[PDB]
């Protein structure tokens, strides 16, 4: 939209998990499992490609 | 509220023109600037009780605390009303300890 304002990623992943509905507590208290299921889902969509 | 839509940012109002053989769309768009660097913080625990914010987020100007909206820059003292609690500050990351205000004990007394 304009320039390019920084942030840090957790809050970005909080404002989009509020955007959907779910409050933004949820990320903030479950962090390790989201990141451990992106990477899980990351590293299995290399060998379906 | 689709982005990119029609306009470059965020959408306010159009106006319509004629045209030989077309249209012609005048877009009026909002778009911020002049900007400010300051220090955040996820959560903040008084009392042992971890109290997040319900529409904006914590800035620092350095000293203070305060609780502003994401799209522009009107600080607010963080009080009870603007905030609420849930669990406690022991595995959320990047706490900051701080004092919460709130208002029926001063005017209580
Ligand atoms: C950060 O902001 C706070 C609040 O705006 C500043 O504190 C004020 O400073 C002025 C400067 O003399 C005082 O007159 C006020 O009484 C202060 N208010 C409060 C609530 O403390 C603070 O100075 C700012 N920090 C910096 C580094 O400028
Ligand atoms: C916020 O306050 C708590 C409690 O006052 C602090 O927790 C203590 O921190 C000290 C410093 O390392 C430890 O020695 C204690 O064992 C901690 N617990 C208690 C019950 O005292 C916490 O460190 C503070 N956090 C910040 C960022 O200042
Ligand atoms: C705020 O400070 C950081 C730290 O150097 C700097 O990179 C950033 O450009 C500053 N903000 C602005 C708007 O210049």
């Amino acid at each position: 939209a304009g320039a390019a304002l920084q942030i840090p990623f957790a809050m970005q992943m909080a404002y989009r998990f509020n955007g959907i509905g779910v409050t933004q507590n949820v990320l903030y208290e479950n962090q390790k499992l989201i990141a451990n299921q992106f990477n899980s889902a990351i590293g299995k969509i290399q060998d379906s490609l | 509220k689709r982005v990119d839509f029609c306009g470059k940012g965020y959408h306010l109002m159009s106006f319509p023109q004629s045209a030989p053989h077309g249209v012609v769309f005048l877009h009026v768009t909002y778009v911020p600037a002049q900007e400010k660097n300051f220090t955040t913080a996820p959560a903040i625990c008084h009392d042992g009780k971890a109290h997040f914010p319900r529409e904006g987020v914590f800035v620092s100007n350095g000293t203070h605390w305060f609780v502003t909206q994401r799209n522009f820059y009107e600080p607010q003292i963080i009080t009870t009303d603007n905030t609420f609690v849930s669990g406690n500050c022991d595995v959320v990351i990047g706490i900051v300890n701080n004092t919460v205000y709130d208002p029926l004990q001063p005017e209580l007394d």
